[PDB]
């Protein structure tokens, strides 16, 4: 499938060069292989920002359909962000078949992606109602639990 | 008439499967090493340490985000070459 093939290439390509601070692999299964459709991922906060400090954990899971569909990145679930559902599926167009998704986007295209939204939300995807009016509304109270959840995952 | 050619197949040349190529990198510095994969990574760490002029206890070499023990090798750890090792300021 290409699917499993491309994923080989984005293994290949990763593991030779990706951002710093940051981290990628396939989970591995019962027989020690690993699975090419299920990463375990991690987001550096960027330095300057109230999420600094922290290493978020995203899971990335490739559908049979990749990549043609895009695949689906979730933080854990209650992870608090205005664009974080509560299942923890994170928004982000690229992500989107209906956006700015395209077959040619990269693991790193990606989690850069991620790491970009921490601190710049979308305004246009608010998946989490409180997230959302505190970051729009309470900026002192998101910024305070922004800082605690940083402290959390550091 | 035809020369007749009399020819004798060369092996290739075979690949030593010994040892491998790694990149360490601080975010500020990304140095190479050439390390026999059975050997432990320790001497890796010091010279590392050492180039960026800090002492060992002092930072944590991570390997896809687990980190490394001084004692464990490249083959112990499956480590390809061209592979990544980050270091940072250990917490």
């Amino acid at each position: 499938s290409l699917c499993l093939q491309r994923l080989q290439e984005e293994r290949k390509k990763w593991r030779k060069d990706h951002p710093f601070g940051f981290y990628a692999k396939p989970v591995k299964k019962a027989d020690g292989s690993m699975d090419l459709q299920k990463w375990e991922a991690g987001i550096p906060g960027k330095e300057g920002t109230n999420w600094a400090g922290g290493v978020y954990p995203i899971t990335v899971e490739y559908p049979n359909e990749y990549p043609s569909k895009p695949p689906k990145v979730k933080f854990p679930a209650g992870f608090y962000h205005p664009n974080v559902y509560p299942s923890g599926t994170i928004c982000l167009s690229i992500l989107n078949e209906d956006q700015d998704w395209r077959p040619a986007i990269t693991l790193k295209q990606i989690v850069l992606g991620v790491q970009d939204l921490l601190d710049s939300p979308n305004p246009n995807s608010p998946a989490q109602e409180p997230a959302w009016r505190s970051f729009s509304r309470n900026k002192a109270e998101y910024d305070k639990k922004v800082l605690l959840q940083a402290k959390q995952y550091s | 008439d035809p020369l007749v050619p009399r020819g004798s197949e060369v092996k290739p040349e075979v690949k030593p499967e010994t040892h491998i190529n790694l990149k360490v990198s601080d975010g500020s510095s990304e140095i190479f090493f050439k390390i026999k994969k059975t050997t432990p990574l320790r001497r890796l760490m010091e010279a590392f340490a050492k180039r960026q002029g800090k002492e060992m206890d002092s930072l944590r070499f991570l390997y896809d985000g687990i980190r490394i023990q001084a004692d464990q090798t490249p083959e112990d750890l499956d480590m390809e070459d061209n592979d990544i090792i980050e270091a940072h300021r250990e917490q």
